[PDB]
């Protein structure tokens, strides 16, 4: 039927994926033990579960994803946490050592021994799995194990499984805050190895997830339990048409077909539109046209891109709450009559629209707001392309004195894969004005 | 921190609408700076077995 | 004796053939859970053009459902009148669209097509005669122009002498949320009109304008828009499960709305839509009938025929009216405006008068045309296929399932050759 | 009286299904309501031909 698989690798890829799933069993109701009150909800595994958890007749709601990690210190520790019992142990896939923040050595050096046991784990949870539309891969471009050990992996089941589709989900670099200077190293060698496997890769930014809080949040000092809501809120967003249904019932696939416009570049950009603090939803009201300013707002996006200084190809709006038709196809009619929005004249339409009836929730000790109407806006635009321009001028420098290459050319590597990434992000760029001049 | 966030539900004794209107920053503000501290914090099962 | 059997078809025509049902079910009065209350004997009578018999008075509709995703069929299912649907009638699959033309044309429709088929011959060996067929379904839905196209096609060969009745609804015109919609349309409608011979054109933003026109309640449901054209179509189908002295039959009508075989597609027109206070505010007579039924804003199909002339017009009346005020109504229209019909055929007018009221009104009517107006709807999508064709957006899906743009070709020249069909017959 | 006045104050009377949970009116009215009939609920019987 209508499920899929969730991925979660790199330890700061393992505490988004339990938020997540925290937020997941609060929406069902699921308590920490693994089974709901004396109401009649168990069986075979056949209800709003049956596409997330595996509640068999044992009782016990199995999530359909699998943790990886390389440090057993957080795995764990989350081992240890509230709803350990219902985690499956060996899916909780821990690791005895590190990649040291090496692409290769988690690519090389550990990754072999490991992706055949996680291959036992996707195929044993193949079998059981019946329509299976896709993956859910959670990962980091600067990881130090969510880079290398997710590139083999994407690569294994890429080969053996080409019919479906997979989804992929990485914190994008800060492109001006750098906790790691072998940052470009691994993540230009993680985008060329992607850019012929991968399907939908989804990024964000943490920065502007913090700009945020203290913008219309009003919070100056969050915490990542507010980043994992967030996002975790992100992921919920686009899972209720699992979960739900609407006035219309989309999918990935058509998330697919219709987003990416051309081969290799499959990169749109995500956003919320009711990101605001409890009070201000208190003695103010939220409607379809604000918000519908709001989305559009440069000033609201996660990703530092100006949407003047690029070109609007698609807009996806996936409308969650209770919304009518009439108001918003006149709304964003009147957006289609806005000049300042420039979408490229290749597309007079651009815009895929998801209703759905259910009202966005809050989360019990949460600081979101009580949403009766929410939309996300997954869009594509030309003004990524300055993102990678930074990164290969940072690039470009630092290989030509070639630092740290003793690092990997001592561990067995060498410049000509290195080499590779300049030419492969330079046809990116390339690409990326030339689709872009009309 | 997980034991925190996750496990304990946050601060218990704190007041929940302690952010409104303050001084300096006259706005919403002394709503956590100090963070939970309290209660046994490293009493689980495994350790007494 | 002449039945018909019902085609639900694409996920819209799954809300449409849910609403178009339960409607005939009201309106002959039988209960959600299929006991027939006896209570009219000329809907007793003709039940049977739509409905088959099952034990304990249960009037089984003829019509079969279609799709892929479970999800919608469980909720018709789980609808007011899903009991009286059958689960032999619910044919599905295992996989998802993706909203794709080719592949529910090529790649899913094929191992089911096979069943499908099996299924409504074995409802064709279960009635006697039939008219022919009508499908609820919509011409940019992804599923739904695969599925149709390919049963249209094979339903032709199977049966080449009955009514092949289309109900489409056309996407909007501004934004068609499905950026790969043309694509569909065009390809789709390349094969209708080579196998159809009637198509109702049914346009989304219109609905909208005559609820912002006449129902001004602000906020509707998409069902209540369902409500609307089942209605329409409830009423071109009163004529056959009717008496009185109006002919019915499809072919009956199509010949008198067809002049040259290539006239395929048609707008709906429907009669007394009233507002607030106008129910108790409204003299419902001939006169106001007729003026309200020839209104540019009661029209609701594609856009103003104001803009061409009228090739051939049809209406049909249901109440208790006579035929001199019909008569001189037809006269006063072809007075008020002469010119605007074409010097090509005068007095195009088809009338038809069915005496038995509707079920909550008494003087109401529908009407089918064909006028000079679908040049804009087909110029409308040529500039968007031939934008994309430009540079061949989104194309790599249809190549991987195994398509090119050998088809677009003349599909497009197709297509072409209607602009200026339309345009020389007129023009 | 706001814009749409009328009629929305007069419904409510005629309209006497209404939800008591907040906002579920679209919930409640989802399948629709009666616009395309009189208020009255029968007119069977009629052996009028
Ligand atoms: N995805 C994610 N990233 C985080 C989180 N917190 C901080 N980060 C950033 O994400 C980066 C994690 O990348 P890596 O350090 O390579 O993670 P890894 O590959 O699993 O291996 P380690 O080096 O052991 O962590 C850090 O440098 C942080 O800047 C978090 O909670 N989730
Ligand atoms: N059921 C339904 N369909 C709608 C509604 N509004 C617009 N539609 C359109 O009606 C079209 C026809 O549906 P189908 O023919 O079943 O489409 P499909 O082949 O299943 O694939 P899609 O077009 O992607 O849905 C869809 O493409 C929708 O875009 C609505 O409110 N309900």
């Amino acid at each position: 039927m209508r499920e899929c698989i969730s991925i979660h690798v790199g330890q700061a890829g393992v505490q988004i994926g339990n938020a997540c799933w925290e937020l997941y069993c609060l929406e069902h109701g699921i308590q920490p033990d693994g089974q709901m009150p004396s109401d009649k909800t168990i069986g075979g595994g056949d209800d709003s579960f049956n596409t997330f958890f595996s509640e068999t007749g044992a009782g016990k709601h199995v999530p359909r994803a699998v943790f990886v990690d390389l440090e057993p210190t957080v795995v764990d520790e989350v081992r240890t946490g509230t709803y350990r019992q219902l985690f499956h142990p060996e899916q909780l896939i821990t690791g005895k050592e590190d990649a040291a923040n090496n692409y290769a050595r988690g690519h090389y050096t550990i990754g072999k021994e490991i992706v055949d046991l996680v291959l036992d784990r996707i195929r044993k949870l193949a079998d059981l799995c019946t329509g299976l539309q896709g993956f859910l891969i959670f990962h980091s471009f600067g990881g130090g194990t969510g880079s290398g050990f997710a590139s083999l992996l994407m690569e294994r089941l890429s080969v053996d499984y080409g019919k479906k589709s997979k989804l992929e989900f990485a914190i994008y670099p800060a492109p001006q805050v750098s906790t790691a200077v072998v940052e470009p190293y691994n993540s230009i060698l993680t985008t060329h190895t992607t850019l012929e496997h991968s399907d939908c890769a989804f990024m964000v930014d943490n920065e502007a997830i913090y700009d945020i809080c203290r913008r219309n949040l009003d919070i100056e000092r969050p915490t990542y339990t507010n980043l994992n809501r967030l996002i975790g809120q992100i992921v919920s967003s686009i899972t209720a048409s699992l979960r739900f249904d609407g006035a219309l019932n989309v999918d990935l696939t058509e998330f697919q077909t219709n987003l990416v416009p051309y081969p290799r570049i499959h990169f749109p950009l995500a956003t919320y539109a009711p990101v605001i603090s409890a009070e201000k939803a208190y003695h103010e009201q939220l409607s379809v046209a604000e918000i519908t300013n709001a989305c559009f707002e440069p000033a609201n996006q996660m990703v530092k891109c100006d949407p003047r200084h690029g070109k609007y190809m698609a807009c996806c709006m996936l409308y969650r709450g209770d919304v009518v038709p009439k108001d918003v196809n006149a709304a964003i009619a009147t957006i289609k009559t806005k000049r300042t929005i420039q979408f490229v004249d290749w597309c007079p339409t651009g815009f895929k629209v998801g209703i759905n009836y259910q009202p966005p929730t809050v989360v019990p000790g949460g600081d979101l707001a009580k949403v009766q109407r929410a939309v996300c806006m997954l869009s594509n635009t030309t003004a990524i392309a300055e993102a990678w321009a930074r990164l290969d001028h940072k690039f470009d420098l630092m290989y030509a004195k070639r630092a740290f290459v003793h690092w990997y050319v001592g561990e067995g590597m060498e410049e000509g894969e290195f080499s590779e990434a300049r030419e492969d992000l330079a046809a990116l760029e390339k690409d990326y004005e030339e689709v872009g001049v009309d | 921190t997980y034991d925190d966030h996750y496990n304990r539900h946050n601060y218990n004794p704190g007041l929940p609408a302690l952010r409104t209107w303050n001084g300096q920053k006259l706005l919403w503000l002394p709503e956590k700076s100090d963070f939970p501290l309290v209660a046994p914090p490293t009493n689980y099962g495994l350790l007494e077995q | 004796m002449r039945e018909i059997v019902h085609l639900q078809a694409g996920q819209c025509g799954n809300q449409i053939g849910a609403k178009f049902w339960e409607v005939i079910s009201d309106e002959h009065g039988i209960d959600p859970t299929g006991t027939y209350h006896g209570d009219s004997d000329l809907q007793l009578e003709r039940i049977n053009v739509y409905y088959n018999e099952a034990t304990g008075g249960k009037y089984v509709p003829r019509a079969v459902l279609v799709d892929l995703e479970p999800g919608t069929m469980d909720s018709v299912r789980s609808g007011p009148f899903g009991q009286i649907f059958r689960p032999d009638n619910f044919v599905f699959g295992q996989s998802g669209a993706g909203n794709n033309w080719a592949k529910g044309h090529y790649t899913e429709g094929a191992e089911l097509v096979d069943s499908v088929l099996d299924v409504v011959r074995k409802e064709a060996e279960s009635c006697d005669c039939l008219q022919g067929f009508q499908l609820t379904h919509s011409l940019g839905g992804g599923t739904g122009s695969g599925m149709g196209t390919l049963l249209i096609s094979k339903i032709r060969e199977e049966y080449p002498d009955r009514i092949m009745n289309t109900f489409s609804v056309v996407p909007s015109p501004k934004v068609s949320d499905t950026v790969v919609e043309p694509y569909n349309a065009t390809l789709s409608v390349h094969q209708l009109v080579e196998n159809t011979d009637e198509t109702y054109c049914i346009d989304n933003e219109a609905l909208y304008d005559i609820c912002f026109r006449t129902l001004k309640l602000t906020t509707p449901t998409y069902g209540d828009l369902n409500h609307l054209v089942s209605a329409t179509m409830s009423g071109v189908t009163t004529c056959l499960r009717f008496p009185g002295q109006l002919n019915a039959d499809l072919r009956k009508l199509a010949v008198n709305m067809v002049p040259f075989p290539r006239l395929h597609f048609f707008m709906p027109g429907f009669a007394p839509l009233t507002s607030r206070g106008s129910q108790q505010y409204r003299a419902l007579t001939v006169p106001e009938l007729t003026q309200q039924m020839f209104d540019a804003k009661n029209m609701m199909a594609a856009c103003d025929p104001r803009h061409g002339r009228y090739l051939t017009v049809a209406a049909v009346f249901r109440g208790r009216m006579s035929m001199k005020e019909v008569d001189e109504q037809m006269l006063n229209v072809q007075n008020k405006n002469s010119s605007y019909f074409v010097e090509w055929i005068p007095n195009n007018v088809k009338t038809a008068v069915c005496d038995i009221p509707p079920r909550g009104l008494k003087m109401s009517a529908t009407f089918i045309g064909n006028s000079t107006a679908i040049q804009e709807l087909f110029k409308r999508i040529s500039e968007q296929f031939t934008a994309m064709f430009r540079r061949k957006a989104f194309l790599h899906w249809y190549t991987g399932e195994g398509m090119d743009e050998m088809e677009f070709t003349e599909a497009e020249s197709n297509m072409n050759d209607l602009v200026s069909e339309y345009q020389q017959y007129q023009d | 009286l706001l814009y749409n006045w009328e009629e929305e104050r007069a419904t409510n009377q005629l309209d006497q299904i209404p939800p008591l949970q907040d906002g579920s009116e679209s919930y409640f009215f989802r399948h629709g309501h009666q616009g395309l009939l009189t208020t009255q609920p029968q007119s069977p019987m009629s052996s009028s031909t």
